[PDB]
């Protein structure tokens, strides 16, 4: 019970003593557990991720606080078989599933044969393409076309949006082609709000090209999906002490894909702050410490967005940093700390976002240990703070990028290898877990997380310093 | 641009 002490819970190298691996190991077990009687995965809008907010929510209130299950609207999707396409005019020809073309994230499903229209295309290297960006570009297009689009300035959805508003039946997009690395298959989206109501898919550059110039072109389209109007929820807690004007807020997605349990991701930040939230049960903070679990990360950043966007201004503006965990746990794990200062990969966060990115660095230095950047370009829920001017940081371990040499001498592990090969699968389950990384990084959640609960003067000193 | 995992545009 020494860890019941406010002396050791509420200081920065209190708080991580306390913080132990092998109990976040233990809530890890708990939500593979949750995951095991919930057919596997614990993903938006399914009962693993009901019985993952229960258990967050139960082990809050055991700790005292207060919980607030917040609903949000939410359509989910799931792509439940692979794409077909293939051209019946002028001649017949089947392309390939995940090699010719691929599903645009969250389309609606659907079946259509019908003549292939390009619309305001810009070929070649270099090209600037603005296809389907504006209604104009559809002066044209006859009703029940498949709209033929080019990736280019504006979004997936409102490429498609368009073309749906101008009667299209189906829309293809292939990708930019304005330099050799842009003409492939690519993770592409129409976004959770996409209301077009036909299906979109993504093809390569060159079967684009292919298709734009050849006359009297049909293609059947087959889209395999559901999209279900539904709700999920975020889980939010705050401690009763410290400064409601002054918020020091930490967030972990609690949903995993529909693939696998989400052990790793996001299992491991979501377990390692809850452990640090019953601990900080005790603690006497100077800063209100606020928790979230988000839902629905996978999806899109719906929950984090959601909650951001339906905040009160004024409530807004007391929130004064936001700390991201999502993967902490990473099996062939590096320590990568959220690039804030825009050093490594050009991107600035909101102003104070270089001093948390300066407060995890200085920690790992101090114990020895090695860290480097990683990019910060809407990647998590950190997403919509982003947008809101609110400064930021996070931790990382690594996912679906292959580790350097250098990394694996830095951190040990294989190089050559993921990160995490289990990144967004079945088997991202708790033997996934590399407990040496949970430890390392937990303590460093937990130092700052504490240090911010006491001062927030390394933000404030930024934040003045932006304003002149 | 990204926003989570998926390119939106
Ligand atoms: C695709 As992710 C931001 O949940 O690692
Ligand atoms: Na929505
Ligand atoms: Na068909
Ligand atoms: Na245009
Ligand atoms: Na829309
Ligand atoms: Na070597
Ligand atoms: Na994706
Ligand atoms: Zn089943
Ligand atoms: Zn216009
Ligand atoms: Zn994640
Ligand atoms: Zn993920
Ligand atoms: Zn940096």
């Amino acid at each position: 019970s020494i860890c019941k002490s406010p002396l050791l819970v509420s200081t920065p190298l209190g708080l991580p003593r306390c913080l132990q691996a092998s109990n976040v190991v233990k809530r890890l077990q708990k939500l593979e557990d949750i995951a095991s009687l919930n057919d596997g995965n614990r993903a938006a809008a399914t009962p693993g991720y009901q019985a993952s907010v229960d258990y967050v929510k139960q082990t809050l209130q055991k700790a005292g606080y207060k919980v607030s299950v917040q609903p949000f609207p939410f359509t989910a999707y799931y792509p439940k078989g692979p794409g077909s396409l293939s051209a019946t005019v002028p001649q017949p020809v089947t392309y390939e599933w995940e090699k010719d073309f691929t599903y645009l994230s969250q389309t609606e499903a659907g079946d259509v044969t019908a003549k292939v229209v390009p619309v305001d295309l810009s070929l070649g290297a270099g090209n600037t393409s603005t296809s389907g960006c504006e209604a104009e570009d559809f002066a044209n297009f006859p009703a029940g076309s498949i709209a033929l689009i080019q990736r280019g300035t504006c979004n997936f959805e409102q490429k498609a949006e368009n073309a749906a508003a101008a009667g299209a039946a189906g829309v293809i997009i292939f990708n930019q082609g304005n330099t050799d690395d842009r003409k492939g298959l690519e993770n592409v989206t129409v976004g959770e709000s996409y209301e077009g109501g036909i299906p979109v898919i993504f093809a390569t550059y060159d079967n684009g090209v292919a298709w734009s110039q050849t006359p009297d072109l049909q293609l059947h389209l087959v889209v395999d999906v559901v999209r279900k109007k539904t709700e999920t929820y975020n889980v939010v807690a705050e401690t009763r002490r410290g400064n409601p004007n002054n918020v020091v807020m930490v967030g972990a997605h609690l949903d995993s894909v529909f693939e696998g349990p989400g052990i790793n991701d996001n299992g491991s930040g979501s377990a390692a702050q809850l452990e640090m939230a019953v601990l900080l049960a005790k603690a006497l903070p100077v800063n209100k410490v606020r928790f979230a679990w988000w839902g629905a990360e996978e999806a899109g950043l719906v929950g984090s967005t959601h909650y951001v966007q339906n905040l009160a201004p004024e409530e807004k503006k007391k929130i004064k940093a936001y700390l991201n965990f999502d993967m902490i746990g990473s099996p062939n794990f590096g320590n990568f700390i959220y690039d804030g200062d825009g050093s490594d990969f050009g991107l600035q966060g909101p102003p104070g976002s270089a001093a948390i990115e300066r407060l995890f660095e200085a920690y790992f230095r101090l114990r020895g240990q090695q860290s480097e950047g990683t990019e910060i370009d809407f990647r998590s829920d950190y997403a919509e703070f982003f947008n809101s001017g609110i400064a930021f940081g996070g931790l990382f371990t690594g996912a679906e990028g292959l580790k350097t040499e250098e990394q694996a001498q830095k951190y040990g592990g294989t190089a050559g290898k993921a990160y995490d090969e289990c990144y967004h699968s079945k088997c991202d389950g708790i033997a996934n877990i590399n407990q040496d990384a949970l430890e390392i990084h937990s303590d460093a959640m937990a130092f700052v997380t504490s240090w911010l609960s006491l001062s927030t003067k390394v933000v404030d000193d930024e934040i003045a310093a932006a304003g002149q | 641009e990204r926003w989570g995992h998926d390119f939106i545009k």
